């Protein structure tokens, strides 16, 4: 249905071991699509995904050539932090950002982001409206008046609503075959018995695209959310995750308990028992 | 496609 | 500054199948900051040719990483993921559990 383009940049200083490095990472939704790094032989903008390769000259350049500036102004901007919070020159730091834009099944702007961390704390970060900053300290507000002197909101904002919209309505029918095909979970149930009177189940979810799904036990109709073992959303490493819900059960009890699977690749929302 | 290169934090 | 261990998981692409081609997956997140060291164990041993994902970053700015390797299980042959990282006080080692 909606749908989302985010970039990550991720700069890291390395005193003592050569220049900070940056890293560019694209993605549609949970595809990535591109990546530079600056550590390459060649550094350049280079395609992840089948359906970004047919892209043209003049993007791989522009984008090759934004990600070399980048470089070198993450560079500059790493020593101004370093600064901005009295740090020596021996430790090794991070600046990551995250921006983009998410569009509806009409593919209209829902809104747009552009934040930052320094070290993996919140710096700064452009407020909805695209037009203003929220600072988190008094390092992160110069920044802040850099960039309103600079203009960033403005040009972001024009950004987020014109390019990444626009690009991202034109990935989304280049991958049309996988980026709008929902592949529905492979589901099952399995039963691990703990001991005399305890054995745990587990539901399965395997090879669902996009990430995004709902895995729930019941308990007579009732969710067992406190008492669910949720293992984090995982990559299969084709495109598709897995996941799964477990849940421990007295023995003989098993058919009080229900597993529930929402993926948007189902036809119909699932319901799943230990079957012996 | 990237957005054109911001200014320096 | 705040550091964030990682979390880690191994698991296979498809179910194990005795004598079948698959791919070992050893998934790391949540942890920060990103240099981080995986390994991929044959029976102790580390295994040659292991690809990784690019390095990306999650809402709470925790990276995650992961590391694969095409194999073919057998009954014998045990795998793990061995894991080191600025708040690991020794490589961590997480076996694959196949069932």
């Amino acid at each position: 249905g909606s749908h989302s383009m985010r970039y990550f940049y991720t700069a890291m200083s390395r005193p003592g071991r050569g220049e900070p490095r940056f890293i560019a990472v694209g993605y549609v939704d949970d595809t990535q699509f591109v990546r530079f790094d600056s550590d390459a032989a060649s550094p350049r903008m280079a395609p992840r995904a089948p359906w970004i390769e047919q892209e043209g000259p003049e993007y791989w350049d522009r984008n090759t050539q934004i990600s070399k500036t980048n470089t070198q102004t993450y560079r500059e901007s790493l020593r101004n932090l370093r600064g901005y919070y009295n740090q020596s020159e021996a430790g090794s730091h991070i600046i990551q950002r995250m921006y983009g834009c998410d569009v509806g099944p009409d593919g209209r702007l829902l809104r747009g982001y552009d934040q930052s961390a320094y070290d993996g704390k919140d710096y700064i970060a452009l407020n909805e409206d695209l037009s203003s900053w929220t600072a988190a300290d008094t390092a992160a507000q110069i920044t802040q008046r850099k960039w309103e002197a600079a203009r960033e909101a403005e040009q972001l904002r024009a950004y987020l609503e014109g390019l990444c919209v626009e690009w991202l309505r034109r990935y989304l029918e280049n991958g049309k075959e996988t980026l709008q095909r929902a592949d529905p979970p492979k589901t099952h149930v399995t039963h691990h018995p703990i001991s005399d009177h305890e054995a745990t189940l587990r539901c399965w979810a395997l090879g669902f695209y996009p990430a995004e799904i709902t895995l729930t036990w019941q308990r007579d109709g009732e969710d067992q959310t406190q008492d669910t073992e949720l293992v984090e959303t995982r990559p299969a490493g084709d495109r598709t995750f897995q996941k799964w819900a477990a849940v421990v059960v007295p023995s003989g009890e098993e058919q009080r308990y229900t597993c529930h699977v929402q993926h948007e690749g189902l036809p119909k929302p699932l319901t799943l028992r230990w079957e012996p | 496609t990237v957005a054109a290169s911001g200014h320096s934090y | 500054m705040i550091q964030r261990t990682p979390k880690i998981q191994v698991y296979s692409r498809h179910p194990a199948e005795n004598g079948k081609s698959n791919f070992l997956n050893c998934y790391v997140s949540g942890f920060h900051p990103s240099d981080i060291e995986v390994d991929l164990l044959k029976n102790g041993e580390r295994i040659e040719k292991v690809e990784h994902s690019d390095l990306s970053f999650s809402k709470d700015w925790s990276f995650y990483l992961l590391y694969y390797t095409e194999f073919t299980p057998t009954e014998k042959d045990e795998y793990a993921c061995r894991v080191n990282h600025v708040t690991l006080s020794q490589p961590k080692i997480v076996k694959w559990d196949r069932d």
